[PDB]
């Protein structure tokens, strides 16, 4: 029950409900659950999973910020 | 020597809760740990930490059986 | 080795050598003063000359 | 190289004794730390004289070490607190020194070997040797004039307590009745904690003193068992690893004075 | 906004601190190179619809001459968008304050997960970029406009 | 020789207040520590808590009861 | 023997000294490091703090009162 | 010198469940921590966790068993 | 036999410095690192932190007390 | 006096048995955070944790084997 | 039996060698790694650094002391 | 003392085993840790990670050589 | 009975080998961890872990010069 | 009552293989952590290293000479 | 007595290894810093 608001500097790509997501930080892959911790996360070139009710879509980052409330 | 069997069970006893003790720190600071972040997975790690807790128990109990295996023949 | 003689004397060869420390550090410490006295003073009188 | 290590020549024991007090002819007898501390106090005074007496710019030589020394101890020092770095230079500079130079007495031959008296020999089939001493006669022990000044307890007992003295006397120079108000303060549980930290206070000069001596004999014991157990090449790490830690002991006690004043002041 | 550039090195000279310039648009950076000292860096070319890399080496650029300590005060200047009639030049401080603090009291806990230091140092660039891009982007929409 | 057991009692009271005690410390700091992480799921974290203190106090209530049994008949 | 009460009770002092005193050790640390973290709940974790310390301590009164039934017999 | 095997036994037993107890605390705590930060990679991380706590209850076993050879 | 209760308060004193050593430790590696990376609330995480030393030392203090009795009467 | 052998095959066995098992614990705990971190590294890592379960291990085992030229023998 | 005052003296000793060593030890690591990550405020930390050593150095020397009330 | 020898190899084995185990333990745990933040610094991680080993085993290797020659005399 | 100094002094240095040696590795373990992390404070860094090193290596002198003492006087 | 010493010797080793070697793993394990992170720092660090294994391991050696010197009388 | 002379000298020889050792970096740092007062002082006499 966590809105993704997966944007970038040049426009929006996602802001739909998620229930499951990971992230390539830089100190480990981390996965966000709708009831995570506060969290600030810096990701390297690597590969976000979507998994929004079983989703399970590959998606590519070439680094970037991550906050999670 | 007549005294070696009760503080034998005491050597059963004492030196059988030290290390379970510790354990069983370790894994509930551990399942805290990994609760505050990610509470969904509340249960399954909880689940695995339940597992560790018998594990312990388990070395923990067999002191105590072997006191009794001491204490009483 | 346990008496208080012994541990007076020490302790009076303690002091002396403390004193003559004493006298040494104050000397470097005054030297160090006047160096760094004269080369500030030769900085001031460099800028004002390119001034 | 593996083959050179031969046992004909070893000591037949290893002698572990306290301090041994000297022949003493005059009145005032003094022991075997005593002219080996002031030997080196003596050789100490003559190279400051040097170094002191060609003093200019671009220092080169003895004088260019002893500067760098100066100003390696001064950096350490200011590093910790500038209110103090000259004012209690004197004693921490010289007590190191002094330190220093003793262990590195230590290592230095005829240490345990003369003895002021107040491979056939050597026993088969064993890893250590039997051969007698030339002091071996008439019922004697080899008393050894020369050894570490800082194996013995009279002289760091004595560096101890004039630290502390100076410590305490700089903290009383300028702190008002802190003393007082910082220990035993009757103010809750802070009493508990300042009667403990009087109590660390007064322990510290004997803990330091305690830990310098213990680490000289321990040193001096362990050189003379490893030449028990080989004759050659074996101690050669161990008389390295001694020798960097008889001048990491010498900076460590200065470091520990300079924090010990600071902390009194603060 | 030729003006308000002359008026605010002008004014920064008054106070005896050197000036340098990054120029965005090839107007700026002749006119630069004519009046006076050239520009350091230029990046002209960039269309109506330009993408973050475009003004990446410019403001690149600026982060390491401020942390290297060439410049100790970072300034944009741009045309900002009122309307459709009128349009103004506006000069904001973006790198010496670099600080947008927030008067209540938003954050709750965040975990740093390289550090609070990490973290900084890889979003202060960031943050600089990102503002520079907005300013950039309401210049293009003051220019058509 | 008579006097074993008095040191049995007080080895199985000892060293089994050695293990559960620093289990017991590490347990409430893993608990302090997800608290300052996640104060949201705090009081789900101190029910975990207790439950882990239980266990630990379980063997320390072990160390206690068997040396009674080793005090007394 | 005729000293086999000392042993005990000072076993027992010193084993109460050594669970209880690294329990209160990490305890102390947690919750200084997360209140240094986040000190708005300082004060709540400071009592969960004080109730580990409370259980802690118990721990070594326990021991301390078998020690004390060894001190008078 | 009677009871003494009794010691033994006892010994034997207070070794192995302060080794492994230990080892066994350790090897859940990581995986659950791991599992915390990484969800998604449990079902990789459960079968070397289970192996770990093997290896640790086979070392408190074999201080267990030589404690029955003993006693009997 | 003759050195028993030597032996009881040189354990007593050992024991009572391997437990509250490391808890002192813990907590002042704690303590130091909480306050660089908070020197804000230094002084209230100093204040726990006494706290905290001023209870582990007092059990090495009871220990101590408890050795010098034995030393006594 | 005639019952140590018995004394000596426990306590190796228990001694060899207090240590390996710690090791395990922390290369088990390290390759798991190590594998949670990075998956695609995997591979090495299971190499070389086992390499370190071969190591800890035989260690217990010499014990153990020693043990067993002390039970009979 | 022999005398008991030598085996009291040692296991007082290095039991408070073992205590007091492990506490410096995590002292030592803690203060370094808080001066590695905020230097500006090092001296105030040391300071605690120090007070910490000096209480398990208390702890220690009243090892020894004890072990001197054993020795003669 | 008829027996005092086996329990010489016994005790000496099971501690040269708690040691070099537990620090190659550790040893492993780091290196596997660092091998999972870094993939391609692996040869040098390999290289101090067997000088390590070599080092923590050395201690044993010598438990060992004692215990076998107290055993064969 | 007839050989307890020789135990003593091995006991005493065996102790003094445990604490200090595990001091010192976590003293060198912290520093060279900060300076791979901070590799512009090693100055002050590097002599504050010999200083530390130097307290963990006089306590184990400590112990080494007391088991000295007990096997010759 | 005459093969004490032997177990001395036991002790000389074996407890004196347990801090060295436990804190040398710590240390190769701040080591590699330092290499998991920095790479060029190597130079630096390994010095350091160096300098903390060798006091370990000459720890380990006054161990093993208080082993000879009870070994051999 | 050869055992203590072989003693001596083989603490002598290990000595005389380890402080050339030490003293061929020690010598380097002191060159080192040797120069930089060198140049402090050349400063301060440029300056003047």
């Amino acid at each position: 029950p966590i809105h993704l608001e997966i944007v970038t500097a040049e426009r929006v790509i996602l802001s739909d409900d998620v229930d499951m997501i990971s992230a390539p930080t830089k100190d480990g892959r981390v996965g966000i659950l709708p009831r995570h911790a506060p969290l600030m996360t810096i990701l390297e070139p690597g590969e976000l999973d979507i998994i929004k009710n079983g989703e399970r879509t590959p998606f590519a980052v070439s680094g970037g910020f991550m906050e999670v409330l | 020597m007549e005294g070696l069997n009760l503080v034998a069970t005491a050597l059963a006893v004492g030196l059988g809760a030290i290390g379970p003790g510790v354990g069983i720190g370790i894994i509930v600071s551990g399942a805290v740990q990994a609760i505050g972040r990610n509470p969904e997975i509340e249960n399954r790690v909880v689940t695995y930490m339940f597992i560790g807790i018998a594990f312990t128990e388990a070395l923990a109990i067999f002191g105590l059986v072997i006191a009794f295996l001491i204490g009483f023949g | 080795g346990i008496n208080p003689t012994l541990f007076i004397a020490q302790l009076i060869n303690f002091l002396l050598l403390i004193f003559i420390l004493r006298a040494l550090l104050y000397r470097p410490v005054m030297n160090l003063l006047n160096e760094r006295t004269r080369r500030i003073e030769e900085s001031v009188r460099d800028a004002e000359k390119v001034r | 190289i593996a083959s050179r290590f031969f046992l004909y020549t070893g000591p037949p024991h290893v002698e572990v004794a306290a301090e041994v007090i000297f022949d003493g002819i005059p009145g005032f007898p003094i022991t075997n730390s005593f002219v080996v501390a002031i030997i080196i106090d003596i050789f100490v005074i003559a190279l400051a004289v040097a170094a002191t007496r060609n003093l200019q710019m671009v220092p080169r030589g003895l004088q260019n070490v002893m500067e760098f020394i100066l100003e390696s101890l001064y950096n350490l020092f200011r590093n910790i607190n500038a209110k103090y770095v000259a004012t209690a230079f004197p004693l921490v500079a010289t007590i190191f020194l002094f330190v220093l130079f003793g262990n590195w007495f230590g290592l230095l031959p005829g240490v345990g070997s003369i003895g002021v008296c107040h491979p056939l020999s050597s026993v088969a089939a064993a890893e250590g040797e039997e051969i007698h001493d030339t002091c071996a006669a008439q019922g004697k022990k080899l008393v050894p004039l020369f050894r570490a000044p800082a194996a013995d307890l009279n002289f760091t007992f004595a560096i101890a307590v004039i630290s502390f003295v100076f410590i305490e006397y700089w903290g009383f120079r300028a702190l008002g009745p802190g003393y007082l108000k910082k220990f035993f303060n009757t103010n809750g549980i802070m009493s508990f904690v300042g009667i403990i930290e009087f109590i660390s206070e007064l322990v510290k000069p004997f803990a330091l003193a305690f830990r310098l001596f213990g680490n000289i004999f321990a040193g001096e014991v362990l050189l003379v068992v490893m030449a028990f157990l080989v004759p050659l090449l074996l101690p050669l790490p161990f008389y390295g690893f001694e020798v960097f830690v008889g001048f990491i002991q010498a900076l460590i006690f200065a470091l520990l004075t300079y924090a010990f004043l600071n902390i009194a002041v603060t | 906004v030729l003006r308000r550039a002359g008026r605010f090195i002008t004014e920064q000279r008054a106070m005896g601190r050197t000036v340098d310039v990054y120029t965005f648009g090839r107007k700026g950076r002749d006119f630069f190179l004519r009046t006076g000292f050239a520009p350091a860096g230029e990046a002209t070319r960039l269309g109506d619809a330009p993408k973050l890399e475009a003004i990446l080496g410019v403001a690149i650029s600026a982060i390491n001459g401020f942390q290297s300590g060439k410049y100790d005060e970072l300034y944009i200047i741009y045309s900002e968008f009122i309307n459709t009639l009128v349009q103004r030049p506006a000069i904001k401080q973006l790198l010496p304050v670099e600080s947008p603090d927030i008067s209540t009291t938003t954050n709750v806990d965040y975990t740093y997960e390289p550090g609070e230091e990490e973290v900084l140092n890889s979003i202060l660039p960031r943050y600089v970029e990102t503002q520079i891009y907005q300013a950039v982007l309401e210049s293009i929409a003051s220019e058509h406009s």
